[PDB]
């Protein structure tokens, strides 16, 4: 998709693991998801399954975290999402197609573009915006702010 | 040895319902009272004579209980609102009146009254000292008559004639019906207990004594099926769920490891070339079967829009796609996908068959690739097929008062199938010159796999016609057409699964889940009907008390509330104040429009024979005697509100504009406020001889607010300090200005009481169709709606 009146966005966001948009909303956008899937079937297994799935991210809603250190041995309160479960490759790009389609409908008041392709892999991504006049040396340098 | 270091995590609660099922939805309680609805009691308040000395009796007033009236003009509307709100709910569906009643301590014989209320009151009268002997007297022949012939008893009571219009419109217009042995066969409906293969079966005939709540089932008035698509999409939706969980499942398939190798002998596959007969063996087994059967009567019940799914390297998924378009009606099926799919059939199947070019079929014309091909064609077996194809259609009529829609008589017998497989059959003589003779070869041999079975395929038009039909008579809610906006996917490789592995045997709906799906059907349908005319009866009551501060957005939220289906947060306030506009021209119910004139029409006494409010001061500047009552001894108290002009408080605190009531202030001009307006009260005559009742009314010049406004009420008597001013010189009490305000009414023991009139015993039942207990016949011999049986032919 590349040409001289697009540009492509490619963030690195720092700390993905413990962000503020990983800890309250992320676990429960997945609980709201499986509530609407108890009203879409009628055996009494998926029900049940679907109900399993929804009691793993309740418990994680506030896990403590043990670190080794000396003699002692810290309890550190953690909510966010780490790396090592199940589900981390497979939640963790749906956060990002959510977060990234939230800030390009913001960044949308002051340009005006069309979104080609959004492609996330866990937390490195990049999303191609095609314009309407010809991109310039200004219209980089305000994206980017 | 632990140590703990913990932070602060920000909490946020996302907006969000409980959504429920059509399955579980549970009716509502049934609303009985215990206690009469009283707004009145009375009060023991001393009474003084004509000079303004104290009397030795007392005597008893009407007084409200509990009077929070609040002040200013528009909180006394919002208060008449609440007040109807609370009548709504305390209102029962039967009132059965033995249950309240409590024995009358003093009488002839020992009697019962009707409330405990009641008894309270004849007692404080009877031992009173000052009581005079004919009250008392009249409270010895007070007690009840029981007739037992017609079951009615008439217990005494006492209440206010206000509190008498409450109760008696109560006990005359109940929602119970008396029950017998033939409302319960007529609540059943009538193509099923008109049915040759259910035999209908009950134990216990109900004494005459037993009533029932009839629901009422009457059609939508709203029209939620125009232009309203979003609120249509979640109610055929959660429909659909529930018709799928009804439908039955196939019992008695064709062993498939001896339907399928019969099957691998007549394509005959070679085993060392790619051709297009390998494809047709894909995707056929026992599950594929039973999950058509289900999304097929299941979508027509619901009337969703169905979509197909296929791949179109596969022609045996094309022929079993010539017996779905010749059955179902083809304003069922998404028109994007339902022309992708009839233009396969043209491409492949017919137009190479005849030696003709292919058809070129450019996007979005008017006219369907089969409606194109009728004319094009020449032939008169496959132009008589491809005629029934393009006028399939439902028809709408309106049976028991349901308007559902009906298939066609040739569908419902299985004589679509003989058009079908004539098409189909001289089209397999066809030889064609424009292919290669391997392709003339595998559209021959896939077009006689399904016309080897056509005797175990008109026995399959014949059970899809009737397990729909049959579940079509267990809805009560009208069941309109129209394109829905999400759409339920069918696969087409699972209808050629259908059409070659069913056989010889018979599955027909159990009475037990007719019963269950009729049972929730009603539930719904009267839930519907029940949060109507509970939002239009106070949508209707805002607009007729003059609320123009109100907003109807909480309203219209509450009615999307109480039924279980819809989310309230994702619709918006677009979809929500046009649904007021339809809300708004219904006429309200018969119950909730009388029990609201009995409100209007006096809710201006009920304001008015309260304390803590008055109704706005007048102001003479002239020197005028204030009336006497027995009561209040001497009190300035005008009671009608004539010869004066009239600021009105609520216009005033509205516009904000003081230049007329500060230039009338100033003047001194005799001018009249009126409005809900508190006042305090004093005894003394020193405060009256001073003139502190002319001093409040300055404070509107220096400020400008009018909400801090609080007359005098002077009150006059013996027990007052001073009143020897009164007694000794020869002087009326003369005041200046006066409160606009009433008299409570005297009460009167002998005209007040009154003779609740109502029945014996009743014995309300809930569920009717736990009593039927209904059977199937033996599903080989099971009769249509023509006497010949289904699935007959070996």
């Amino acid at each position: 998709f590349l040409s001289n009146n697009s540009m492509v966005l490619y963030t690195d966001v720092s700390q993905w693991d413990s962000s503020q948009h990983n800890t309250q909303p992320f676990r429960k956008g997945i609980i709201m998801g499986l509530d609407m899937l108890a009203n879409m079937t009628n055996d009494a297994r998926v029900i049940q399954t679907l109900n399993l799935y929804k009691q793993t991210q309740i418990n994680l809603m506030d896990s403590y975290v043990q670190i080794p250190d000396g003699n002692v041995i810290k309890k550190i309160q953690y909510g966010a999402v780490a790396s090592g479960e199940k589900q981390t490759k497979a939640a963790n790009s749906i956060a990002n197609l959510a977060l990234i389609k939230t800030v390009l409908s913001r960044i949308s008041n002051k340009y005006s573009f069309a979104t080609k392709i959004i492609r996330v892999d866990g937390d490195d991504n990049y999303a191609v915006l095609q314009f309407n006049t010809e991109v310039t040396k200004q219209m980089v340098q305000d994206v980017s702010n | 040895q632990y140590e703990i270091l913990q932070k602060t995590i920000p909490t946020f609660e996302p907006k969000e319902s409980i959504l429920k099922k059509l399955e579980d939805i549970k009716p509502e309680q049934v609303k009985k009272q215990t206690k009469l609805f009283r707004i009145f009691e009375p009060r023991q308040l001393p009474v003084y004579r004509a000079n303004g000395e104290k009397e030795l009796r007392n005597r008893w007033y009407w007084k409200l209980k509990r009077d929070t009236l609040p002040d200013g003009d528009y909180d006394v509307r919002e208060y008449f609102l609440n007040l109807y709100d609370q009548v709504l709910t305390e209102m029962p569906d039967y009132l059965l009146l033995k249950d309240m009643a409590v024995e009358n301590k003093n009488s002839r014989d020992a009697g019962k009254v009707v409330d405990s209320e009641t008894a309270a009151i004849c007692d404080a009268i009877f031992q009173d000292e000052e009581t005079e002997g004919v009250v008392r007297r009249f409270i010895a022949e007070m007690r009840q008559r029981v007739q037992a012939d017609r079951n009615v008893v008439n217990y005494p009571s006492i209440l206010h004639p206000i509190d008498h219009a409450f109760n008696e419109y109560f006990l005359q217009h109940q929602l119970v019906e008396p029950l017998n042995n033939d409302i319960i066969f007529n609540y059943i409906p009538e193509r099923i207990r008109n049915d040759v293969n259910y035999i209908l079966n009950m134990d216990r005939n109900l004494p005459s004594t037993a009533r029932y709540i009839r629901p009422n089932l009457l059609q939508d008035r709203l029209n939620l099926h125009d232009n309203f698509e979003s609120l249509w999409d979640t109610i055929t939706t959660s429909n659909y769920i529930l018709a799928r969980s009804v439908v039955p499942d196939l019992k008695e398939l064709v062993s498939t490891e001896a339907q399928i190798q019969k099957m691998s002998q007549d394509l005959q596959l070679e085993a060392l070339t790619i051709q297009s007969e390998t494809q047709f063996l894909t995707g056929i087994n026992s599950q594929a079967a039973n999950d058509c059967f289900k999304t097929l009567i299941a979508a027509m019940l619901s009337q969703r829009t169905m979509s197909l799914d296929f791949v179109t390297t596969n022609y045996m998924s094309l022929i079993s796609g010539m017996w779905l378009l010749t059955v179902v009606p083809n304003d069922m099926f998404i028109r994007e996908s339902l022309v992708a799919c009839q233009l396969a059939i043209i491409n492949t199947i017919i137009y190479p068959a005849f030696g003709m070019q292919r058809m070129h079929y450019r996007n979005g014309d008017p006219q369907t690739p089969f409606q194109i091909a009728e004319q094009q064609i020449q032939n008169f077996q496959v132009a008589n097929w491809l005629h029934f194809v393009n006028n399939n259609q439902f028809r709408q009529v309106v049976i028991d008062g349901v308007l559902n829609q009906v298939l066609n008589d040739n569908i419902r017998n299985g004589h679509v199938v003989n058009q079908l497989m004539e098409a189909l059959m001289q089209l397999s003589r066809q030889q064609f010159p424009t292919m290669p003779v391997d392709y003339k070869r595998s559209i021959q041999r896939g077009i006689l796999l399904l016309s080897n079975r056509l005797g175990q395929l008109v026995d399959l038009t014949r059970l899809l016609a009737y397990n729909y039909e049959t579940l079509m008579a267990c809805i009560t809610m009208n069941m309109q057409h129209v394109q829905t906006l999400t759409t339920e996917k069918l696969q087409l490789t699972s209808v050629t699964s259908l059409c070659m592995l069913i056989g010889n045997a018979t599955v027909i709906p159990s009475p037990q889940t007719l019963f269950h799906y009729y049972n929730v059907n009603v539930n719904f349908h009267s839930n519907y009907n029940e949060r109507i005319n509970d939002a239009v009866a106070i949508i209707t009551a805002a607009n007729r008390l003059n609320l123009y501060q109100k907003k109807m957005k909480s309203i219209v939220e509450d009615f999307l509330k109480r039924l279980q289906i819809f989310d309230i947060s994702r619709v918006p306030d677009d979809q929500m104040y046009r649904l007021r506009d339809r809300l708004r021209l219904l006429p309200v119910e018969i119950r909730r429009l009388d029990i609201f004139n009995l409100i209007l029409m006096n809710m201006e006494q009920i304001e008015r024979a309260s304390d803590k409010i008055a109704q706005g001061v007048i102001i003479a500047y002239r020197d005028m005697q204030l009336e006497r009552d027995e009561m209040y001894g001497y009190v300035n108290i005008a009671r009608n509100l004539d010869g004066f002009q009239q600021i009105n408080l609520e216009e005033l605190m509205r516009t904000g504009d003081y230049a007329q009531i500060t230039n009338m202030l100033l003047n001194n001009q005799p001018v009249a406020l009126v409005g809900a307006l508190p006042f305090i009260t004093d005894s003394s005559v020193i405060s009256l001889v001073a003139k502190l009742d002319a001093t409040v009314f300055a404070q509107i010049v220096k400020l400008r607010k009018v909400d801090t406004l609080k007359p005098i009420l002077y009150k006059i008597n013996s027990d007052s300090n001073d009143f020897y001013l009164v007694a000794n010189y020869d002087w009326v009490p003369t005041s200046t200005t006066k409160v606009y305000k009433q008299i409570p009414q005297q009460f009167d023991f002998r005209a007040s009481m009154h003779m609740l009139t109502s029945n014996l015993t009743f014995t309300v039942y809930s569920d009717l169709l736990a009593f039927v207990s209904a059977d199937t016949v033996e599903p080989i011999n099971a009769v249509a709606f023509d006497n010949m049986r289904i699935m007959n032919e070996l």
